[PDB]
């Protein structure tokens, strides 16, 4: 790991001397007014981009990361098999996907992983 | 509980993360239970079409979260020092134990969220708040044996929540600051006997859920509400108001008797300075609590004219009717009981 | 009948809460983002602006 | 100085960390953030109680499961909030 | 020397984390955070399995978060200091140079590694995440795990609850 | 008599409640940030 | 190990004059910090640096005044006359009621304050003559009530036990 | 909303009418039983609208005979003033103190600036609001919907016309005003609205047509108070109720006919509004999922109690609307040991009640 470590560090350095590379032999001309401007296809923006941005998928969202801390705890039982009681392991794991069926099951019926709208 | 079936699972994990949290023979399990009775308590006191209801939602939550942040930070210190689930000796992180659970259970001078977030409550929610949410804190500062701590939270839950209730003509902020003071009473039974405190515990919590039930079916949200309350006799309101000279232990009504049973099992315990300090704390609350029967003591008042007919539901005014002969002839039951010998 | 029993310089100006406990929340104006399909973009055939 | 050479910088962190909890800070998220790192710090903090012991490392899971379901009570009353107020300013929020 | 280094980027990171009053920077601040939270963790187990799983809980988590930045407090000014950079700067040099000068026998961590346990241990043979797992799906403590399902579930069912889906989307000035 | 009985005593626990009732019109993260420091308190005397 | 980790009755009465004041001006500044860190945060913020000081020497500073007046009262009243007693500390809460008068530029203040004080005094002097405590250690602490040993409720069954009350 | 004729004949209800009059509907009832099982294009609240004389009694029971629906009058005094028992309490005038008389419809038209007045206005306000909810609880649990003679949204545009008249002060007004802001946000918008338009001059006439004497000798009926009637309703209560129901304005000069009233509504598609979720056209009556169907319904149902004692407000600044605690102990003693409100309307043995010895029965949702 403290291996891994410095070759990341490695693949960072190399990265940065590739980018700087790259903005050294680039083509330096002048910067212009409206060069800089943002694209927004052509035309004036009207608005900026750090306008507040309308979230249709906030229960997807907390769903996901509810779902997701469900997977931190499947992960364990490909080694847990070969070392426990068979009845308990299995009764855990059935029931633990089961469950996780009919949670995400009743939402379906709910209709609450259809986009807020 | 009301309007919906997941109100009532959502109380069912209520009981069972309190339920978890006070059996638990590891601060872990005890610290699990918390979070799981925060999630059960999190979705009830939450409600769009009321703007305070989400911003007393969100203190609860920021008080919450903060004091079981702290309770599993010194659970952890206590288990790197004293590598068993409790300390031999006292020392410093079992106060960080017991402040944090202070912190959840409302008691002075960590008491500042409690009265101000009751303003945005229903009356039941209120009454969850003030009985069962006090069972898991409250338990589980009984593992501690700190003295100085424990009166410090004493004297000062006595003096502020009888001085505090003082000021608000709002029953919910009025009665949450009772509750702080009826809260001295039980941490001050704490460390002399854990069954007086359970007794104390379950007259208050029977004195709060016979109090919570003529506000809630009425809906008196505030003081002058009580004086354009109308019944059809004004003998029946003087009889529904004797419950708050039960609260303030007058005897011979049924709230004498946990007070005076703390009392008893306090100067056994020779105990009798803070005893008085706290002769002097239920003074003030009972004055505070007459302010309430000024609305029905005096037998004629000049009363709005629309409103005719009084109303209410079936079987909570039924339920309602048998607590409060119990809360004014209570003490004809004093024979019966044996939890006390 | 005022907010508190004693009112004090700061507290005194306050106002009664609602008798009904319930206090709905108002509509406010809300101002959605102004994106231009304009003429650049693909999908807008060359000299297409629309103002979504 | 046991308790000072080992774990006595987790308890600054995490002292560190709750003063950013209750800092005086324009947003809700930012508090968030902030539980975020708390539960960071004890994360370090039970691991190291945890790896004293030799197979008890299971219930560094359990923490992690409490401690985003935390995360998600929080995420729905920062959602709650815009059912009822148009923005998530502390000083917009009811102070009584 | 790997650990008094990640000792040290805990430390300013730390100091830079109380001082961010913008979302984003504290969003950096606390995903170099455990990033390095992630690589100490490792170094006191035997095997490296819970820092991997910690950092897929919190980039699962701060992935939302982003999200809920650009919805709210999308708007805000970022405010670069010299003060903290040269503070942070001189703090990081300095523990740097204590770390080179200091006894790394001493400062090193208690807790034993998959090599620091002894030969004899045969419980140190079998594969390296086996027992330290166990006991999610063992006798004792499958309960708890049971407990933590219906939880998870009691969890999405709150979340549903105080999530209205049908009053519409979220946003500034709703 | 009553300026060291009942109606000064009034007078008195009305001023009190009226300054106890400034001490509740803060935002939570003043009575946070003091909670904050009482645990702080309690740590730096572990170590002395 | 010092001068500052010193209790007030270590010595009797008279006998000693700096533990005395260092004692007492210690608890003095125990109640001074803990109200003005619940003052300068909560009601009337200082906003700035200095008056924060400010409002913690102003409430820190007139209690040493009350702390060194009582002690000093006490120990002139005690190396006075021979014998040891009440009224001495009685005119000690006077002195401190004086002090709070001079701090509130009200003279009201300072006799009441003056009484208050000595009726604790008074009080203290009885606690510490008579022998009786103020804040006791508990001599009964009920755990629980009757069959608190019948009343496991538990679905699991009990492995046996390793220990026996039989002697070898 | 189909017609009788469309239909092909009577009603069918799509399932079993729930009897809300006999059993409890709460949250413990809410699993067996489903609220939206019922409902069809007919169960709709329709509210009759219009001028102090324009037909409407005639016009709404002729609706409610061709749509299938409920016919709901105009709530008078004679609900609280003649009891269960028929006894009429207008006899206990003698007794009763001045401040505390009986004060109905005629005791207005006779005496227009008398101040009790103004209470019969906020009087009648409850009493519209003691219908609606009646309303309400036939239209979810039964799934038949409702006529309404007149609206409790309907009634703040006579507290303004007694006002600018000046029969009422400016604290009644704001009494009145708190009071409707106090209650009137629990209500549900009805689906479809008719407004009778008349002139002012010709409901006179219309008042001609009836011929009672209370209305014709009286003073209140004049050229400014209908109106100020006529632009209350067109220029504030219409334009506020037009942004959720489905306004219908028709001339009522003539004597009109109900079958092409009838024959306009089902040329409206009430579908239209359900495209999108935030429409202000039906948005208290929609309803995402069956629970949210049975908590409307356990909120009106369970909760009528709630809903009237949401009146209990404090307000005494007003002299003519608080009653003197003399005269209020006199009220009591006069009126409540008149024959019939002895008891609760049940258990009263003075008016020929029998078998109260095994009886523990009560109503639901009923005035003590
Ligand atoms: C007991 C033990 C614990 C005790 C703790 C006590 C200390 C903490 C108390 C804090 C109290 C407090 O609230 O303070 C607030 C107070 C006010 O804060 P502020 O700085 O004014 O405002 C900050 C903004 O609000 C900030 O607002 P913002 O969010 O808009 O700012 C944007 C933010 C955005 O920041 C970020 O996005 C974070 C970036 C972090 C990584 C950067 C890597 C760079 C690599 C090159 O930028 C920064 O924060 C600047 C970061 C700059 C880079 C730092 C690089 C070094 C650290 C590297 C860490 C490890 C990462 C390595 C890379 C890893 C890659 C995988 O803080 C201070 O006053 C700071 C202390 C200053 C003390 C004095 C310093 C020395 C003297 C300086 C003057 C010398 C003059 C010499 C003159 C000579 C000629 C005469
Ligand atoms: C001032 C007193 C005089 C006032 C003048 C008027 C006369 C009144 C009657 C005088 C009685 C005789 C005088 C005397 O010396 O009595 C000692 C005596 C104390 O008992 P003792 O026999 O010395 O031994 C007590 C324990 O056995 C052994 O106690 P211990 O040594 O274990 O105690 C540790 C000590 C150690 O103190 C310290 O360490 C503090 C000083 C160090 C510096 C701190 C700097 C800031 C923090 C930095 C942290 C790092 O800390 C404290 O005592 C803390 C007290 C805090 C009180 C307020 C707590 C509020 C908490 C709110 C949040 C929760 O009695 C009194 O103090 C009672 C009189 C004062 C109350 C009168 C109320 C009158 C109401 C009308
Ligand atoms: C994981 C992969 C991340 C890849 C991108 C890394 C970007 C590093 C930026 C470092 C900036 C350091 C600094 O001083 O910043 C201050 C500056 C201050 O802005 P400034 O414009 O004042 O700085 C200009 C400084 N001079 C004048 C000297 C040139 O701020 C930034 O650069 C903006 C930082 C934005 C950070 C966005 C984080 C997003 C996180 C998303 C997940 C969590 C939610
Ligand atoms: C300025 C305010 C300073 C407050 C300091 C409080 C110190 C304290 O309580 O110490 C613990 C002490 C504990 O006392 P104690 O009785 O336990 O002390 C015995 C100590 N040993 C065993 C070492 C000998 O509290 C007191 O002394 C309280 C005395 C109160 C006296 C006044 C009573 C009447 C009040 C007016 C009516
Ligand atoms: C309702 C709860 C009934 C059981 C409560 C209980 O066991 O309380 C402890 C005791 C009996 O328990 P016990 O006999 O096991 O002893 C107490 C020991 N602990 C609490 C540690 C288990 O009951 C009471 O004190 C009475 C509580 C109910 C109040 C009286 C009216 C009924
Ligand atoms: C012991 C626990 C008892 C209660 C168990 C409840 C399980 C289902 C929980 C749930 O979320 O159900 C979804 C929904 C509840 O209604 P909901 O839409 O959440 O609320 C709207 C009104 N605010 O429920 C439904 O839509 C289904 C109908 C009601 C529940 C029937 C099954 C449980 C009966 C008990
Ligand atoms: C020597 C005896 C000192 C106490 C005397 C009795 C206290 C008492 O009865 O006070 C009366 C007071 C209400 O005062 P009231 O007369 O109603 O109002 C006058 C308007 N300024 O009521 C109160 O002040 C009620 C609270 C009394 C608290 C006593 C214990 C703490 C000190
Ligand atoms: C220790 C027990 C102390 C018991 C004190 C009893 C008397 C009292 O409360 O006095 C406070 C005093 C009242 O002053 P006041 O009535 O305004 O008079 C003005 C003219 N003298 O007010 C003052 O003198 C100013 C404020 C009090 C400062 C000195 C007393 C401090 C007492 C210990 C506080 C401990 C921390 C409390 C934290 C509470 C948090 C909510
Ligand atoms: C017999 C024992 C019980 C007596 C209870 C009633 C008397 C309480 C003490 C009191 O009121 O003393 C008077 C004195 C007046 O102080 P001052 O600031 O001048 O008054 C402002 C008036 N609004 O007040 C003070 O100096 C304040 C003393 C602090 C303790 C007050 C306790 C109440
Ligand atoms: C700039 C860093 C970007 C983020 C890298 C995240 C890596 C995965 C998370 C993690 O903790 O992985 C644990 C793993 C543990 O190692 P492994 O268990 O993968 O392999 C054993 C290791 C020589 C047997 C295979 O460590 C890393 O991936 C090293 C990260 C280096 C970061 C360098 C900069 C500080
Ligand atoms: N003061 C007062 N009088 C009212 C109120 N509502 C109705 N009235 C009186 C005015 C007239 O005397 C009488 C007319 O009743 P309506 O306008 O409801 O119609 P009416 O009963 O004539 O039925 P109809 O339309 O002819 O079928 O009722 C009210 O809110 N206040």
């Amino acid at each position: 790991m403290f291996s891994i470590i410095f070759i990341a560090l490695l693949i960072l350095l190399i990265t940065t001397i590739v980018m700087f590379l790259a903005s050294i032999l680039s083509k330096k001309a002048l910067i212009d007014r409206e060069k800089s401007s943002p694209f927004e296809c052509g035309f004036d923006p009207k608005s900026s981009s750090r306008l507040p941005f309308s979230l249709r998928f906030f229960l997807i969202t907390i769903i996901f990361l509810i779902f997701d801390v469900e997977i931190a705890l499947i992960l364990p039982m490909i080694i847990i098999m070969k070392y426990s009681n068979i009845m308990i392991w299995t009764i855990t794991s059935i029931i633990f996907i089961l469950i996780l069926l009919i949670g995400l099951y009743h939402e379906w019926n709910q209709g609450m992983l259809n986009w807020s709208n | 509980m009301f309007n919906n079936s997941s109100k009532i699972l959502f109380i069912t994990i209520m009981i069972i993360g309190t339920l978890i949290t006070v059996t638990s023979n590891s601060w872990l399990g005890a610290w699990m239970g918390l979070e799981i009775n925060l999630l059960s308590f999190i979705p009830l006191l939450s409600d769009n079409n009321n703007l305070m209801s989400t911003e007393a939602s969100l203190k609860y939550f920021l008080t919450q979260v903060l004091a079981s942040t702290v309770l599993l930070f010194s659970s952890i210190l206590l288990m790197l020092k004293n590598n068993m689930n409790n300390e031999i000796n006292e020392s410093f992180t079992s106060m960080i134990i017991m402040s944090a659970l202070l912190l959840k259970s409302g008691a002075a001078p960590f008491h500042f969220w409690f009265p101000n977030m009751m303003e945005g409550l229903t009356w039941m929610n209120a009454l969850m708040l003030m009985t069962w949410q006090k069972i898991a804190p409250l338990m589980l500062i009984s593992y501690l044996n700190i003295k100085y701590l424990l009166l410090i939270s004493v004297i000062l839950s006595v003096i502020i929540g009888a001085i505090g209730g003082l000021n608000q003509t709002s029953l919910r902020k009025l009665m949450a600051f009772s509750s702080i003071n009826h809260l001295g009473w039980m941490l001050s039974s704490l460390m002399i006997s854990e069954s007086i405190w359970l007794i104390y515990f379950f007259f208050y919590s029977f004195l709060s859920f016979v109090l919570t039930f003529m506000f809630n079916i009425f809906k008196l949200f505030h003081l002058n509400q009580l004086f354009s309350w109308f019944v059809n006799s004004k003998i029946l309101k003087f009889t529904l108001f004797m419950n708050f000279l039960s609260l303030g232990g007058l005897p011979p009504f049924l709230g004498f008797l946990p007070k005076w049973l703390v009392i008893q099992q306090l100067t056994l315990c020779n105990q009798y300075f803070m005893l008085t300090l706290m002769m002097m704390s239920t003074l003030i609350t009972l004055f505070f609590y007459l302010r309430i029967c000024y609305s029905a003591f005096m037998m004629n008042y000049f009363e709005n004219n629309w409103i005719m007919k009084m109303n209410m539901n079936s079987i909570n005014y039924n339920m309602y009717m048998i607590m409060t002969f119990f809360s004014i002839f209570g003490l004809f039951l004093i024979s019966l009981f044996y939890f006390m010998f | 009948s005022g907010p508190v029993m004693y009112p004090d310089e700061v507290t005194s100006l306050w106002t009664v809460p609602p008798w009904n406990s319930k206090v709905t929340p108002v509509e406010k104006s809300v101002r959605n983002l102004t994106l231009n399909f304009g003429p650049q973009h693909p999908a807008a055939h060359g000299v297409l602006r629309l103002v979504l | 100085m046991i308790m000072i050479l080992y774990w006595s910088l987790p308890m600054i962190l995490f002292i560190l960390g709750l003063f950013c909890f209750v800092s005086n800070r324009k947003h809700l998220l930012s508090m968030l953030l902030s539980l975020e790192f708390i539960v960071l710090m004890l994360f370090f903090m039970l691991f190291i109680y945890l790896n004293m012991l030799n197979y008890e490392s299971y219930f560094s899971m359990m923490f992690l499961t409490f401690s985003v379901c935390e995360g998600a009570l929080g995420l729905s009353i920062l959602v709650s909030m815009i059912r009822t107020h148009g923005n998530d300013y502390f000083q917009s929020f009811s102070i009584m | 020397m790997i650990q008094l280094m990640l000792y040290s980027l805990i430390i300013t990171t730390s100091i830079i984390f109380l001082n961010m009053i913008h979302p984003l920077a504290l969003g950096l601040t606390l995903l170099i955070q455990t990033i390095f939270v992630c690589l100490l963790t490792g170094l006191m187990t035997k095997s490296f399995w819970y820092s991997y799983i910690l950092f897929l809980i919190f980039l699962g988590g701060m992935l939302v978060l982003f999200i809920y930045v650009t919805s709210l407090a999308s708007n805000e000014m970022f405010n670069l200091s010299m003060k903290l950079t040269l503070f942070s700067s001189l703090i990081l040099i300095f523990m740097l140079i204590l770390s080179f000068i200091m006894d790394k026998t001493s400062s090193s961590l208690f807790l034993m590694n998959n090599d620091m346990q002894s030969i004899i241990n045969m419980n140190s043979y079998f594969m390296e995440n086996s027992l330290s797992l166990n006991k999610l799906y063992n006798f004792p403590t499958n309960f708890i795990t049971i407990l933590l399902m219906n939880y998870l579930l009691i969890t999405l069912i709150v979340i549903v609850k105080i999530t209205k889906l049908f009053k519409g989307p979220i946003r500034m000035m709703s | 008599s009553e300026y060291f009985g009942g109606q000064h005593l009034y007078q008195k626990l009305s001023m009190y409640s009226k300054t106890l009732f400034l001490m509740h019109n803060n935002s939570l993260k003043i009575y946070l940030l003091l909670f904050v420091f009482w645990i702080l308190i309690l740590l730096i005397l572990l170590f002395l | 190990m010092s001068l500052l980790r010193s209790k007030y009755y270590d010595h009797p009465d008279g006998e000693d004059a700096f533990g005395k004041i260092v004692a007492t001006n210690k608890y003095a500044v125990s109640a001074g910090v803990a109200w003005s860190m619940f003052d300068v945060l909560t009601l009337s913020k200082p906003q700035g640096y200095l008056p924060t000081l400010g409002r913690f020497a102003y409430n820190t500073g007139p209690l040493m005044g009350m702390a060194t007046a009582f002690t000093l009262t006490t120990l002139v009243a005690t190396n006075a006359r021979g014998k040891d007693d009440k009224i001495n500390y009685l005119i000690g809460g006077f002195a401190a009621g004086g002090v709070f008068g001079a701090w509130k530029h009200n003279h009201v203040a300072g006799l009441c304050a003056g009484l208050f004080l000595g009726i604790a005094g008074v009080i203290k002097k009885m606690s510490i003559e008579q022998g009786w405590e103020f804040f006791p250690n508990t001599p009964i602490k009920q755990y629980g009530g009757l069959n608190i040993a019948g009343n496991d409720w538990t679905i699991m069954a009990d492995p046996p036990k390793n220990w026996t009350t039989e002697k070898p | 909303i189909s017609g009788k004729t469309m239909r092909g004949g009577p009603r069918v209800p799509k399932a079993a009418p729930y009897p809300y009059k006999t059993k409890k509907y709460s949250v413990f009832n809410a699993i067996f039983d489903k609220t939206s099982k019922r409902f069809d294009e007919n169960s709709k609240v329709i509210c009759v609208e219009g001028p102090i004389a324009a037909g409407k009694s005639k016009f709404a029971k002729e609706l409610a005979e061709e749509l299938d629906m409920e016919y709901y009058p105009a709530v008078d005094l004679d609900l609280i003033y003649i009891n269960s028992y028929g006894y009429d309490m207008r006899k206990l005038d003698p007794q009763l103190p001045p401040s505390c008389r009986s004060y109905d419809v005629r005791n207005f038209c006779l005496d227009p600036s008398h101040d009790l007045a103004a209470q019969f206005q906020i009087r009648m306000y409850m009493l519209r609001y003691s219908q609606y909810i009646d309303a309400l609880q036939h239209v979810l649990s039964t799934g038949q919907g409702v006529v309404l003679e007149r609206s409790p949204y309907s009634d703040f545009v006579f507290m303004e016309a007694m006002f600018r008249q000046g029969y009422l002060s400016r604290g009644a007004r704001s009494v009145y005003n708190e009071l409707r802001q106090n209650t009137i946000g629990e209500l549900l918008k009805p689906h479809l609205v008719i407004y009778l338009d008349l002139p002012v001059d010709a409901v006179k006439k219309q008042i001609k047509a009836r011929n009672v004497d209370y209305e014709v000798q009286s003073k209140v009926f004049s050229d400014a108070y209908l109106s100020d009637l006529e632009q209350l309703y067109k220029q504030q209560y219409l334009k506020d109720i037009s942004t959720h129901a489905e306004l219908l304005i028709y001339d009522w000069t003539a004597g009109g006919e109900t079958e092409v009233v009838v024959e306009d509504i089902e040329r409206i598609d009430f579908n239209q509004f359900e495209a999108d979720i935030h429409n202000k056209k039906m948005l208290d009556w929609r309803f995402p999922l069956e629970a949210e169907w049975c908590e409307a319904r356990i909120k009106y149902c369970h909760e009528k109690p709630d809903l009237m004692n949401y009146f209990n407000v404090p307000r005494f600044d007003v002299p003519e609307l608080v009653r003197s605690a003399d005269d209020g102990k006199v009220w009591r003693d006069v009126w409540f040991n008149a024959p019939g409100m002895k008891y609760r309307p049940g258990y009263n043995a003075d008016m020929g009640d029998e078998g109260l010895l095994t009886k523990t029965k009560i109503g639901i949702n009923q005035g003590i």
